[PDB]
């Protein structure tokens, strides 16, 4: 016995406790996200492991709105990001009414990030294990990206990406343009990412899903099916098989 | 300050078989001199051949109507068994008595047909109570109306020379001639009259129009 | 004694636990100074990164708390946000309250008894964190204050912060004698001087960051790369 | 609860492609005009519309959480669900509540709109009375207007000749005339089977022999 | 008539050189209708020290058993004794509790400190403002003509039995100013070295 | 939770009809830095020891003595933050009671509400109680002074004590050296004298600190005034 | 009352007259409305004598405990801020016009508080019964640039108007100079008109009176 | 070791941050009764097995009317059951009382579970360990879900519950094909040979033991018990 | 409410110009033809860009001023750069409905960002929340809309602006009310806030009163 798997309102001898480790341990256990932001708006993607045919997604995925201007996308336990989520739009709404203001990507932020650390000081509630990438276009401020970890630690980033496959994707994310083009020529590149990040993975099928916010859109969240999603596979597919 | 007592009621006529029952109303409703509404009735059909009419206030009669819905519902999810017409006229005496309080009222009345092969009709007072019937009218025209009703469909007053049974057929005619006289004596009555007939096939409803003026 | 789920008085005399939050109180590398003259209050902390996937226009340590007040943190990332928010509202308050302003002296005594009670508890800790707070007073000037989180506060001539303080405190004693001779920007110098010396590195644009107040004004302000080598240089030709 | 700055005169109609709504733009206190060109319109969704009477301040009130309803839920919270029938039950419930306080509102309001295939107009008051039927007006316009609607919209072949908006037009006329609790500004929309439309500032037509006999300044 | 007078009363206190004297009414009746001629109105809490209460005589007796709960708790804390002044605050304090409800009630203080030998006197208001008393107190319904009659009786000095002289003339004017037949009254005459008690000989109905 | 924790207390009745805690505190008593008070009969003296440590410091900053009232003043042995706490809830209560009376404070019943709150927690568990000791002084009248006020929730009256480290040596000292009439000035000197026996590291006009009790309660002494008394015998 | 407040530019003058009144009949000739809430910061206050005491008594203390915690000189605009605070949450009872008055390193500073929750600041304000007297006096007699002396004899003028004109005041004229390098509480300034006459009374022994019971109580233990 | 520790902390996570829970949970489902639910997307069937203690017994039910558009079998413990059960009328009263609308199912389950939810994510709560089928036909037609006690909340065009849930499930994937979106007879009768591989199989088919309840385009809430069965065998 | 209640005139308006805006007012309330208060300001820095008009009673209308400027005060901290517009409006709003009828403010928030530009919103009694083209307020403003209607003066100076404004509040104050004293303005442009004061005896003998704005 340690002595502090039984405590989470305390400090121990690596000061922090075993059990915040492991909820950082349980985020890299789940898929792969990936997230890119550039100066024209931000675009999401995500990988979705296929179990078997019986099943079918309808209101179990992995891209989740905030409000109604917000995107939002999570790695860890579906049923727990769920539930962090319908508190936070909610309280983003009762804000949105109340200052009269399309509420701020930093603002939301803060309050979800004051929410974790609290339950790190009580060993009442037992921490979430996920981890959450927000981000959208805001129309005067342009686009911003954040993620907040389970770790009681948050940051605004050009990239971001969660999952197993981290260090590899940050390293070719790495690799490209400030810029990044446009928005549109993003869609086409963040799919080879994914397309190659799947030989890595492969033990059975994938589905590709990607999202985004355009100047398009009009910072509006919106999902990118369609023959817009299939061009983009189309292109991976010539380049590579892998 | 604002009211928290409007008028709104209508008339309406409750008659009683002996294995079935018509509850018939106008359709016309008003409060005073200006006209709420040249339409709608204030009865309605429950379901299972029971006939339900609150008259009163429109604002009470939806919500009453509704809330009863559920405690049907619940019942039979609660174990199959539904309630009879008995337990629905102690249901809602008990809203009645709670309502005591609340200043808004309403004059309700049941009616359906018993597993004795018969109509029965309760009807309630606006504050909790309940009668047996054998007829009722009720609304604004029922005082003036009543008398003479319990005379011709009766015959059990002392002051009449014999009795003959009721029939349907009999009941429709007398009760059109009812509505289509009480008209020109209110502005209460008038525009439409729409019957519920509770046989024991199933429930039909008729309607014919009246006199305006 | 039985720390376990629990803590105690014991013969040791402290805690382990409370310890253990002095010993690791930084996971990174940042270290962080600051000095008091009579012209200017001076928090000198570093900018650094892991990668550029990651912006920097918005990382900080320097926290602005009020206009007149500034809070340098070293401590837990989760646990020194946590504060701010708190103490946010706590001065806010106390500006509504009394109408008057909110002393930086007295902000530092009312978090240390927030910090007190927690201690208190076997229910749940203290936060992680020491506060530095730098301002300047038109009551006694400008006041360099520091808290760590055992519920100790007291301000002092010039302090240091980050793992390898105590060596930082050296060079500062020899300063010390004399410091009242350095003029504004001079000031400013010689607080590049003793971080680049116990950290070992010849200092960068991007790498330094210099929060200064400034007596005759309420101003907290981090520095303009222009002013910011403009000192660095200043350094080059006396070497 | 009582009457600050107040709204009179709403009028509205059922047509064959969709519903016509017309009212004035007008916040008076008692009669001052306080605001000249005001707005009472709320679209709902984008294909039903909202015109209310009444206390402005309750109006406001009531707005916010409309907006609350759309912008919760995974898809939008008045796309898939929530048709006009339902938003008319959910409004009267919301009446209902207040006067068992008795701590009440001071609004009649018309909720409009189409369904997917029927016209929808329904009522609320004060009262708490709900309704549909094809023709509405509220205030002075709930007694006088409302007769002059009423040859029209009772017989239900003579609805068919036309588009309506040339009753209202009339209607408002003989209205502002009438009544100088009334200004000479009007706003009128239609919600049509799939779209929404808003005419923007109108002002009364000056009439052949009608304009002799009765003006409508004092 | 008043939620104060339904059995009126009157209660005097003037002071001397080297004593202080309290005099008092007596008469319980129901509303107008007299059955006795008693009804103590003045309480001491310790010998020398003397409470007046001037309420209904309901008020009257849970008031004089609030302060005695309280008095003697005090007291026991302290392990001391108890001033003229602190038991004037307390009655402060509690004056003000009772100022929203219909307990009003009018007390006086008097008695003569001999761990400190200076007399004390004070007045208080049934909204709960102390007033310190100087050379003469009133109290009751007949205020206005009982403040008119001590102004003028009073000479600045004055020994107990120049004293005893003073107050039973006044309670002797006093009581024909009863609508309510408030007939008794008792004088206590403070020393500190004795106390005097007397009941006087007065009209009778 | 948010009322669950430990209901009852850590400290616990031991088959040695001691108290663990309570033990350990007349330990966490002992690391204090030296204290002592000497009572003047008129007047009241209370010394202790700044010990210093850190060259960087400001002004002379916070205090060991605070002022509850214009009358009392508390100084201690055991935990400094403890100290801040104690003195802050008990300001409070001393002007809130005695502003419903304008009577001025009796010296027992500050006593006994300090001691209240030390044994509420005794009492009650999840919050442990406090690990520091008292010297209640205070001047009023003709009355006598100078009390004492444990951890333990016990007080006891007393002419002269010490406190802080090696406090059974000093105290030895103390009850040799202190006998009959002395003076306010002569009691401070004294007291120098017994800080001085129990440790010097040294001492200066920035590593004393006396106050008094005496022209009317309460009076701080300057810095220069202290310093006079150690010319006038060092 | 009246109650008055003069600055001038190295301290302030309150003054006030002294008189409480029950009916038509003088409940206290002598009495203090100058009220210590601190050592710099005063207060005097008129309306309900019950009402002006209870404010007193709790605002000091809250002040004094701001006053130890922070270690410096207090501000009276705080003073001002924890009154006028009281006043809003009870929604009216209370029936206390205060003249706030203070001096500070930050100013002399002069306010009123008006039991409906409003406070002002003028350079000379008064409350009273007599009030309006009062200022047709002031309104004339003012003029800036005043010192000590000059605000003195103004202020003795000003009393002395409310006395004369209102029937509901009389009697002696307290006067109190506040500066900012020492206090002055000026005793009867002013002594006018006498509490009654002598219309003769001749005193006799105990035996005079008639007695029902005597009785004695031997006090041995003083 | 420390099996008791698990217990003991259901704020529990380990080395492999695991959370035994809710893995004890999945036995107590399996512990249960067998069940399978079966849709065309036009109609929805659920064979459902129900059993009797003994001899001298009779049946108990695990097909729950829960609406007259909506319904469930229950996998697991009857006493818990019931109280769930009782929120999820009540929650379809009041869409009825002041929405006067049905609701989507969809939208139904996915309430129900966070309420679950956030008492495991603190002190307190056991597992329910029951699982559920729930059916219902809405909107945009029939719908199943797989309600979980770890609150997984799946939509999957057929399902099983019961030990040996796996082996009807393979038959369910190569039948898949054939349910199209016609027939009711054909469903009842692949659902009847399914229901065979999910007991041990050496137990021979019974009517007193099985039950049908339908639900489809028309259909409402029915059910088919005993003998009831044998005119649609 | 509590304990006041205004019988006199109050004339008060923000005018719109390029700049910014343009705020002025009467000083001094009065009830009665005894003085209730002297010349006073209710043009009220809670912010540097912004500032209020108060109208009503005096103890209500500053109550509420404070309250706003704490919640203001935690916003600016944290969001950064508060602009008028909805954010201002809606927390005076909730108040003025909440305390409902208990409660006296007719207040003219007018504050200038480089945002949006300047705004205008007026508080009637209702607490309906109105972006305008420019406002007059007050009870004297029955004496002021003849004038405004007869001018019909368009396009905007800061010298054209301070002359309307004198004019009629001059006049408003004149035929009747109490209040009268000095009219202070205070012009609100990227420049800054530059204060204005105006005697008694310097503001009148003006004309010029706008209708159209461009």
């Amino acid at each position: 016995g340690t002595g502090y798997d039984l405590s989470a309102s305390t400090f121990s001898p690596d000061g922090r406790v075993f059990q915040v480790e492991y909820a950082m341990k349980a985020v890299e256990n789940s898929s792969t996200a990936i997230g890119i932001r550039c100066k024209d708006g931000v675009v999401f993607g995500v990988e979705k492991l296929v179990l078997s045919k019986l099943y079918e997604e309808g209101s179990n995925k992995r891209l989740f709105n905030v409000d109604r201007h917000v995107g939002m996308a999570v790695a860890g336990l579906l049923a727990d990001a769920r539930s962090l989520a319908d508190i936070a739009r909610e309280e983003a709404s009762n804000f949105r009414s109340n200052f009269g203001y399309n509420i701020p990507l930093k603002h939301l932020a803060d309050r979800v990030a004051m929410y974790v650390h609290a339950y790190t000081l009580y060993s009442a509630v037992r921490p979430f294990g996920c981890s959450f990438m927000l981000g959208s276009y805001s129309v005067n401020d342009g686009a911003q990206l954040y993620m907040i970890d389970p770790s009681g630690v948050s940051y605004g980033y050009w990239g971001c990406a969660i999952g197993k496959a981290r260090q590899a994707a940050k390293t070719e994310i790495e690799k490209l343009q400030m810029k990044e083009m446009t928005c549109r020529d993003i869609v086409k590149e963040v799919a080879k990412i994914i397309y190659i990040v799947h030989d890595e993975v492969k033990d059975k099928a994938f589905e590709l899903e990607l999202s985004w916010v355009g100047e398009l859109t009009n910072g509006r969240h919106e999902i990118v099916p369609k023959d817009i999603r299939e061009e983009a596979e189309k292109y991976a597919k010539e380049s590579l098989k892998e | 300050r604002f009211s928290p007592y409007v008028f709104n009621g209508g008339t309406i006529l409750a008659i009683a078989g002996e294995d079935f029952a018509i509850v018939a109303s106008d359709t016309r409703l008003s409060e005073g001199f200006s006209i709420h509404t040249r339409d709608s009735p204030k009865c309605y059909k429950l379901t299972d051949k029971t006939v339900i009419g609150c008259s009163g206030f429109h604002g009470d009669c939806l919500t009453l109507t509704k809330i009863i819905e559920a405690r049907l519902k619940m019942y039979k999810h609660s174990n199959n068994k539904a309630m009879t017409t008995g337990a629905i006229a102690a249901m809602l005496s008990t809203i009645l008595y709670s309502r005591r309080f609340f200043p808004y009222y309403v004059y309700n009345i049941i009616g359906g047909l018993d597993e004795e092969g018969k109509g029965a009709v309760y009807s309630f007072d606006p504050v909790g109570s309940y009668q047996r019937d054998s007829f009722k009218a009720g609304g604004s025209a029922s005082a003036m109306l009543q008398p003479l009703l319990d005379n011709q469909v009766g015959f059990k007053n002392m002051q009449n020379v014999e009795h003959v049974p009721l029939s349907l057929d009999r009941a429709m005619r007398l009760v059109k001639d009812v509505f289509i006289s009480a008209a020109e004596r209110d502005v209460y009555t008038g525009d439409a009259l729409r019957i519920c007939i509770v046989t024991k096939e199933g429930i039909r409803e008729e309607t014919v129009s009246l006199r305006k003026d | 004694g039985f720390d376990r789920h629990i803590t105690i008085f014991s013969p040791e005399g402290r805690l382990y636990q409370v310890e253990y939050a002095f010993k690791a109180i930084n996971q990174g590398g940042l270290t962080s100074v600051a000095v008091r003259g009579k012209d200017c209050a001076v928090i000198v902390t570093q900018k650094k990164v892991p990668d550029k996937l990651l912006d920097s226009s918005t990382v900080t340590h320097l926290f602005k708390i009020t206009e007149n007040i500034g809070c340098v943190m070293t401590g837990m990332t989760a646990d020194s946000r946590s504060q701010v928010q708190r103490a946010r509202y706590e001065a806010a308050n106390w500006k509504y309250k009394y109408g008057y302003e909110i002393p930086v002296d007295m902000l530092c005594k009312r978090i240390a008894d927030i910090s007190q009670v927690y201690t208190q508890n076997a229910e749940m800790r203290p936060l992680g964190c020491c506060m530095i707070l730098i301002g300047i007073d038109e009551e006694q000037g400008p006041q360099v204050y520091k808290c760590d989180p055992a519920g100790y506060y007291c301000g002092f001539k010039a302090t240091a912060a980050g793992v390898k303080q105590t060596e930082s405190t050296s060079f500062l004693e020899k300063k010390v004698k004399k410091k009242f001779d350095w003029t504004f920007e001079q000031t400013v110098e010689t607080a590049i001087t003793c971080l680049s010396t116990v950290l070992s590195i010849d200092f960068k644009p991007s790498e330094i960051e210099v929060g200064v107040v400034t007596v005759e004004n309420p101003k907290f302000r981090i520095l303009t790369e222009a002013e910011i080598d403009a000192h660095l240089v200043a350094l080059a030709e006396r070497d | 609860q009582n009457p600050m700055v107040t709204g009179t005169s709403v009028l509205g109609v059922k047509f064959e492609g969709g519903v016509v709504i017309a009212a004035d733009m007008l916040g008076s206190y008692g009669s001052l005009a306080r605001f000249r060109n005001i707005s009472r319109i709320m679209r709902v969704n984008n294909s039903t519309m909202l015109g209310a009477s009444g206390d402005y301040a309750d109006f406001q009130y009531l707005k916010q959480v409309l907006g609350q309803m759309v912008i919760d839920e995974e898809l939008l919270g008045d796309g898939h669900s929530y048709s006009p029938r339902a938003i008319h039950s959910w409004l009267t419930r919301a009446m209902y509540s207040r006067r068992s306080k008795m701590n009440p509102l001071w609004n009649t309001m018309v909720i409009g709109g189409y369904a997917d295939g029927e016209s929808f107009l329904g009522y609320v008051d004060m009262l708490g009375v709900a309704y549909e039927a094809p023709s509405l007006a509220t205030g002075y316009g709930a007694y006088l207007a409302q007769p002059l609607l009423r040859e029209v919209l009772e017989k239900q072949p003579v609805l068919s000749q036309t588009e309506a908006r040339d009753l209202v037009e009339r209607c408002m006329r003989v209205l502002y005339y009438r009544d100088a609790r009334s200004y000479n500004r009007f706003q009128i929309a239609t919600v049509t089977e799939k779209g929404v439309e808003i005419e923007g500032p109108l002002s009364t037509e000056t009439n052949w022999d009608i304009a002799h006999m009765i003006s409508g300044f004092e | 008539m008043s939620i104060m007078s339904y059995n009126g009363g009157a209660v005097m206190a003037m002071k001397g050189k080297n004593c202080v004297a309290i005099a008092a009414d007596r008469r319980f009746g129901i509303q107008a209708q007299m059955v006795t001629t008693d009804f103590q109105k003045i309480f001491p809490m310790g010998d020398r020290l003397y409470i007046g209460l001037a309420g209904l005589a309901t008020d009257v007796q849970t008031v004089a058993q609030r302060l005695k709960f309280r008095l003697n708790l005090y007291e026991l804390k302290e392990g001391r004794q108890i001033k003229p002044y602190t038991l004037m605050s307390m009655v402060a304090n509690l004056l003000y509790e009772k100022r929203f409800g219909p307990y009003y009630t009018e007390p006086v203080i008097a008695g003569l400190d001999p761990k400190t030998f200076k007399p004390f006197i004070c007045s208080l208001d049934l909204i709960g403002c102390p007033m310190v008393t100087d050379d003469f107190v009133v109290s009751g319904t007949c205020a206005e003509q009982m403040y008119g009659m001590c102004e003028s009786l009073w000479e600045p000095n004055m020994d107990p039995d120049h004293l005893f002289e003073t107050i039973s003339q006044a309670m002797l004017n006093a009581v024909d100013r009863d609508a309510v037949s408030g007939m008794g009254v008792i004088v206590h005459i403070i020393e500190k070295d004795k106390i005097t008690t007397r009941t006087l000989k007065a009209r009778m109905d | 939770m948010a009322e669950r924790g430990y209901s009852f207390s850590l400290t616990t009745f031991s088959p040695s009809g001691k108290l663990v805690q309570i033990e350990y505190a007349l330990a966490a008593v002992a690391g204090g830095a030296p204290s002592v008070g000497i009572k003047a009969a008129n007047g009241v003296v209370l010394a202790t020891e700044k010990k210093q440590k850190s060259i960087l410091y400001d002004e002379r900053s916070v205090h060991k003595v605070e002022p509850i009232t214009k009358h009392i003043g508390l100084v201690y042995s055991g935990m400094g933050p403890d100290y801040r706490v104690l003195v802050h809830r008990a300001r409070k209560l001393a002007q809130q009671y005695y502003l419903v009376y304008q009577e001025p404070i009796p010296t027992a019943q500050l006593v006994q509400r300090v001691a209240s709150v030390m044994q509420e927690y005794t009492q009650s568990g999840g919050v442990r109680p406090f690990g520091v000791s008292l010297l209640i002084c205070g001047w009023n009248e003709g009355r006598p002074y100078l009390f004492q006020s444990d951890p333990s929730g016990a007080y006891f009256a007393w002419k002269a004590t010490a406190m802080g480290k090696n406090y059974v040596n000093g105290k030895t000292f103390l009850e040799k050296r202190y006998n009959e009439d002395l003076e306010l000035e002569d009691a401070i000197h004294t007291a120098i004298l017994t800080l001085k026996e129990s440790f010097e590291g040294q001492m200066t006009e920035d590593n004393i600190e006396v106050g008094i009790c005496n022209e009317a309660g309460f009076r701080r002494l300057t810095p220069t005034e202290v310093k006079d008394y150690l010319a006038a015998i060092a | 009352t009246t109650i008055a407040g003069v600055v001038y530019k190295d301290g302030i003058v309150l003054g006030a007259d002294t008189r409480a009144t029950e009916g038509m009949v003088v409940a206290d000739k002598n009495c203090s409305k100058i009220h210590f809430i601190s050592p710099n910061i005063y207060c005097c206050g008129a309306g309900t004598a019950a009402d002006t005491d209870m404010t007193t008594q709790l605002i000091s203390s809250n002040l004094e405990l701001h006053s130890l915690s922070t270690g410096r000189l207090p501000r009276v605009v705080t003073a001002n801020r924890m009154l006028k605070q009281m006043l809003f949450r009870y929604q009216g009872y209370i029936g206390a016009a205060l003249v706030l008055g203070g001096v500070d390193v930050t100013g002399p500073h002069l306010y009123s508080i008006y039991p409906h929750g409003s406070t002002d600041k003028l350079p000379y304000v008064t409350m009273g019964s007599g009030s309006l007297a009062a200022m047709a006096v002031f309104e004339d007699k003012f003029r800036p640039d005043m010192e000590e002396e000059e605000a003195k004899n103004l202020v003795s003028e000003a009393i002395a108007a409310g006395i004369f004109n209102d029937l509901g005041s009389g009697s002696n004229i307290d006067l109190c100079v506040i500066s900012k390098n020492k206090l002055d509480f000026l005793r009867p300034y002013t002594v006018p008109n006498k509490k009654g006459t002598r219309l003769g009374r001749y005193r006799c022994e105990k035996g005079t009176t008639a007695v029902l019971t005597e009785k004695i109580t031997p006090l041995e233990i003083e | 070791m420390f099996r008791n520790q698990y217990d003991n902390d259901v704020t529990v996570w380990s080395p492999q941050g695991r959370i035994h829970q809710i893995e004890y949970a999945m036995e107590a489902v399996k512990q249960g009764s067998a069940t399978v639910g079966l849709k065309s997307k036009t109609h929805a069937v659920l064979v459902a097995l129900k059993r009797a203690q003994s001899e001298l017994a009779a049946h108990q039910k695990k097909i729950l009317h829960v609406d007259n558009h909506i319904g469930i079998s229950i996998a697991g413990l009857t006493a818990d059951a019931r109280l769930l059960c009782n929120f999820m009328r009540q929650e379809c009263l009041d869409s009825r009382f002041v929405f006067d609308r049905p609701l989507p199912v969809s939208r139904l389950v996915s309430l129900i579970g966070s309420k679950t939810q956030i008492p495991t994510q603190r002190y307190g709560r056991r597992p329910y360990g029951v699982g559920l089928l729930i059916a219902g036909y809405d909107d945009m037609g029939p719908h199943i879900f797989q309600t979980c006690p770890s609150a997984n909340y799946f939509d999957c065009r057929a399902m099983s519950i019961g030990a040996r849930s796996q082996s009807a499930r393979t038959y369910l994937e190569r039948h898949m094909s054939e349910f199209m979106e016609c027939n009711l007879n054909e469903l009842v009768k692949h659902g009847l040979r399914a229901l065979r591989e999910t007991l041990p199989a050496e137990q021979d088919l019974t009517t007193k033991n099985v039950s049908i309840g339908i639900v489809g385009k028309d259909l409402e809430f029915t059910i088919y018990d005993d003998d009831d069965v044998s005119p649609f065998l | 409410w509590e304990s006041r209640e205004v019988s006199t005139g109050t004339t008060i308006m923000a005018v719109q110009f390029d700049g910014g805006v343009v705020l002025g007012a009467d000083s001094r309330t009065t009830t009665g033809s005894y003085i209730a208060n002297r010349v006073t300001d209710k043009l009220t820095p809670i912010h540097d860009r912004i500032f209020c008009c108060r109208s009503g009673s005096a103890a209500d209308t500053q109550a509420v001023a404070d309250a706003v400027t704490y919640q203001l005060g935690f916003h600016s901290i944290e969001l950064n750069e508060p602009p008028l517009v909805h954010t201002a409006a809606s927390l005076f709003k909730e108040m003025c409905y909440r305390y409902r009828e208990d409660l006296m403010a007719g207040i003219i928030i007018a504050g200038w960002d480089p945002q949006e530009g300047g705004q205008v919103y007026s508080v009637p009694m209702g607490g309906m929340m109105v972006r305008q083209s420019f406002a007059i307020g007050g009870s004297g403003s029955s004496y002021i809309y003849g004038y405004v209607d007869a001018t019909y003066r368009e396009g905007m100076t800061k010298e054209e602006c301070l002359q309307f404004t004198a004019n009629a509040l001059a006049l408003a104050m004149e035929r009747d009310g109490s209040s009268g004293g000095v009219i202070r303005l205070a012009a609100i442009a990227e420049s800054g806030v530059e204060r204005q004061v105006l005697l008694g005896d310097q503001i009148p003998k003006f004309a010029v009163a706008t209708l159209p704005p461009a």
